[PDB]
């Protein structure tokens, strides 16, 4: 299985720009960045919000918590191809305690509410809003030969009072090599996909819009999360209960895969559910013809056979927001 | 019941400072990163960490086993260290401070603050055990030898100072009044 | 040798702090005004520092013989306070300072500065006795639980002080470093 | 034995002037003055310099050791009733520790050389001036019914610079009532008279005067301290050896006063020594006949035939000094 889009990124550029383990760790003035308190509790880094001493401009502070080398030059790498990208997270700066080297990464400040309290109030605007700003953002990296592979809610950082979205934490991101068998232990449960849930390797950049679309449906349908397993194997069962067991015999078989008996015992045969069986009065307000056909083209079994980025910008579920941003940006040349 | 390694430790004069790190914390291998070169023993030092009962134990004479002891408590003053950063042990150490087990500050000026144990780096064998007193917010030296012999690095210059914005509200205000300089009811008079 | 009350009590734990305050001064009865008084068992008390057998030192029971030794101790403590102020007993301190019988600075950036008795008050049985780091410049309590009981009166809020003009070139310069709140090689955000 | 001048000050003053065992302790804010180090270290009071807080103006500061409650009245009562006088030194303040009550008196700020290091580069113009100075504070202190008692260098303090001299250290001054027998154990033993070395009790004024004559003596001859006694018995000694045991004897018949015996064995008997006999190259240009005329009406064993302040400053020794006074006074009332 190779990506459907961007194959040959990382075989056409250099082994400079994909070769993260073999990247040269120039280190930053640590005494530039002053803390000021604590914000997310992440047990793979510690988020803090600082200030550069100088400048006096607010920051993130990102401290790393003990892992491979290796690891964390490949989010410092990632961040650095992909640093000034649209709606990505900014790399600043890169420094260290000098005498423990305990490293920190220094990004541009948030200021941003949390997915989960934020999305009870917004309107079905917002919601297509921020979910093609987060495609931008998708696309970028894919077009750069890199998967996120960690797409979930804590993940988008938004300011709805700036209207401003980030794509934050690379700390799973990976360069895609066409053909390469990738590790499945990524992603949170909830969002993982089928390829991660029945051992299909050589996944790609559609695992992302598989996740994508398990956010698309907890926020339109006000379910969260929207595939609730509680574990690796009820997870697939959940997804299985909603898209059938026919297309997921028809998948297995298409890419020679099979489940381990017990997993096949557990997930049963179930029939394909429609998307307006999870419609209700609360969450109907959110829940258009267009966001149905957008959602069932990005939560299908086939990686091959999802949307990609540049495609779900342009499904028609986005066009008022594609006429607002053309709209916007005549009314600002004239202002 | 056989109190496990963890348990006992900390009950030792001197060596209270030391919250039970969770056996949940240790039997997860992510946390043992760098631990797992720069300590000697690793393997045969966890083993009496978790009381599990050694392969080659039995196999050690009087010479290899009492060094084990002191790898596995090398260990464990560095995973305590880790520990007390997480979420999960910056509730644990909030305990002890509560039941005044980091001692009281021994500047008179500082009525009796309360104060929170911190290593001089977070560097193991180059310094002793110091403590911080928020009030001052000077650090001083312990008040027993059996806790002022300890290494810091077990601790780190990382842990007070987290422990005063995750608990805002126990940063106390400064002193009250100043040391008055007085020889027969007379201030030294410096110009 | 027969070791006279003075040099016998210098030597017991915690009470280490206190010179022998000579003969020539307490067979000196000018200096024992106010003492005349609000000291207990005022004669005996003195026969019992110059060891000179009291006249009904035989028929005093174990209540009676008990209480000498706690009204010998509290005078000799006031004595001291006002020999270690005459030019007498202001250099027989030195020689404790200078073998450091007066410990050293709790404060970690003290350099290792030596310290001074004192008492928190010239009253007696008001307060503990406390030590003053003359680098600092702060005031602090005592080391051992032997030395951190004993009245500050038997001293003063006069003598430390008196040392600093006494002997001018043992004053130390303020601390070159200062204590830096790094929480991960960060300084804390004090605005 | 009743003195020759002053005789009944106190008799004719109120009770309220010389009873300072009744004074009332008018304490000052000892928070008005600030210490600043250590000058003279004696031990019935230490002294310090000081400056007052307010004014900013130096200050002496004599912190009294616990003595008798009516000993530190008498010193302040005494200062009370000279304070001003010519030479004396000025009583401004008198405080307390507010906790453990210890006293402290304020003087004017003194600024002097001790007489031991001074003494040796003045001339003999000098000499008069400083104990013509000297007479003038006794004869005011006399005048108004109290006796010294501790003539010596030290409590003569001098600022050559400024040419100014106070007579300091009131700690043993004592009121005199005509007739009254007073403890002898007063003044330092080299300026002790043979009042006190023979236990005439009622002395007067007059014993201020044999101690101005042994500084005068070891002043001019350059020898101190001109009696140089080991202890009490062999001042006495040393006396005799100079003034003879002839005039010993009928001073001790004129006030029925008999040495004993060991005392008397100690003396033995000696001739009168001329005050020529000390006169040598190294203080020659000190020592003229003047000198030795006034010297010897001062050294008398008769308190009673030894000159009051009053006639010292008026002999012939000071008429250059009178002279030089004189003509200032002149010269100070045209400017
Ligand atoms: O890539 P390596 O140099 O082989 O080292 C890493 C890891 O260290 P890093 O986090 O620095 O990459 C371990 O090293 P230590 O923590 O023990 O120093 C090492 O452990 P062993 O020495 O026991 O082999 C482990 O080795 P292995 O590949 O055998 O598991 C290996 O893991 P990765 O190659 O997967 O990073
Ligand atoms: O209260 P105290 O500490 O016992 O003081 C007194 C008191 O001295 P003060 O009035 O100055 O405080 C008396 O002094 P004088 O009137 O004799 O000068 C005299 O009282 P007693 O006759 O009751 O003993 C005695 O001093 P001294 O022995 O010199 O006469 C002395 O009492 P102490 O002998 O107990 O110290
Ligand atoms: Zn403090
Ligand atoms: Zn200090």
């Amino acid at each position: 299985s190779k990506a459907r889009v961007y194959t040959e990124v990382n075989v056409i550029r250099p082994k400079d720009y994909w070769d993260y383990e073999s990247l040269i760790v120039q280190w930053g003035e640590q005494d530039d960045y002053e803390v000021v308190r604590k914000v997310g509790r992440g047990k793979y880094s510690e988020v803090f919000e600082g200030i550069n001493v100088n400048s006096k401009e607010k920051c993130i502070i990102k401290i790393l918590k003990p892992v491979k080398k290796k690891k964390i030059r490949r989010e410092i790498k990632i961040l650095q191809n992909l640093c000034g990208g649209p709606n990505i997270v900014k790399l600043l700066d890169v420094v260290r305690d000098q005498h423990s080297k305990t490293p920190s990464l220094i990004f541009e400040y948030v200021n941003s509410t949390d997915f989960k309290v934020l999305y009870p109030t917004l309107t079905d605007y917002d919601i297509r809003y921020y979910i093609y700003e987060l495609l931008k953002a998708l696309d970028f990296c894919h077009s750069q030969g890199i998967m996120h592979r960690d797409v979930k809610p804590h993940n988008v950082m938004i300011d709805h009072e700036l209207r401003k979205l980030r794509l934050i934490d690379w700390g799973l991101a990976e360069f895609y090599h066409p053909g390469k068998e990738y590790n499945v232990r990524v992603a949170s449960r909830y969002f993982k996909g089928p390829e991660l849930l029945v051992d299909l390797q050589d996944y790609d950049y559609s695992l992302d819009m598989w996740s994508l679309g398990c956010m698309f449906a907890g926020m339109i349908f006000r379910k969260e999360p929207f595939f609730y397993g509680h574990d690796n194997q009820d997870q697939l069962v959940k997804i299985a209960k909603v898209l059938g067991t026919d297309e997921l015999n028809a998948y297995l078989n298409k890419y020679q895969l099979e489940l381990d008996p017990q997993l096949e015992a557990l997930v049963g045969r179930h029939s394909r559910k429609p998307w307006s069986k999870f419609i209700n009065a609360d969450n109907q307000h959110l829940v258009s013809p267009e966001a149905i056909d957008f959602l069932d083209k990005l939560l299908r079994y086939d990686h091959q056979d999802r949307l990609t980025a540049k495609e779900a910008m342009a499904h028609a579920y986005f066009a008022q927001v594609r006429a607002a941003e053309t709209s916007r940006m005549r009314s600002q040349a004239a202002a | 019941e056989d109190t496990s390694w963890i348990s006992w430790f900390c009950n030792l004069r001197g060596n209270e400072f030391f919250c039970e790190v969770d056996d949940d914390y240790i039997q997860d291998d992510f946390n043992l990163c760098g631990l797992s070169s720069l300590v000697p023993y690793y393997e045969y030092a966890l083993d009496l960490i978790l009381d599990v009962e050694s392969s080659q134990g039995e196999m050690f004479t009087e010479e290899q086993n009492e060094l084990i002891e002191s790898a596995a408590e090398m260990l464990y003053g560095l995973i305590h260290a880790r520990y007390i950063l997480t979420s999960k042990g910056l509730a644990a150490m909030l305990d002890k401070y509560k039941n005044y087990d980091f001692g009281r500050c021994p500047r008179v000026y500082c009525c009796g603050q309360p104060c929170l144990p911190v290593g001089q780096s977070d560097l193991p064998r180059s310094s002793t055990v110091k403590i911080y007193c928020p009030k001052c917010e000077d650090i001083y030296y312990p008040r027993s030898k059996y806790q002022g012999n300890i290494d810091g690095a077990y601790f780190g210059t990382t842990f007070p100072h987290l422990f005063l914005m995750t608990y805002g509200h126990l940063k106390p205000a400064k002193a009250t009044q100043n040391y008055v300089q007085r020889v027969f009811g007379f201030k030294l008079h410096k110009p």
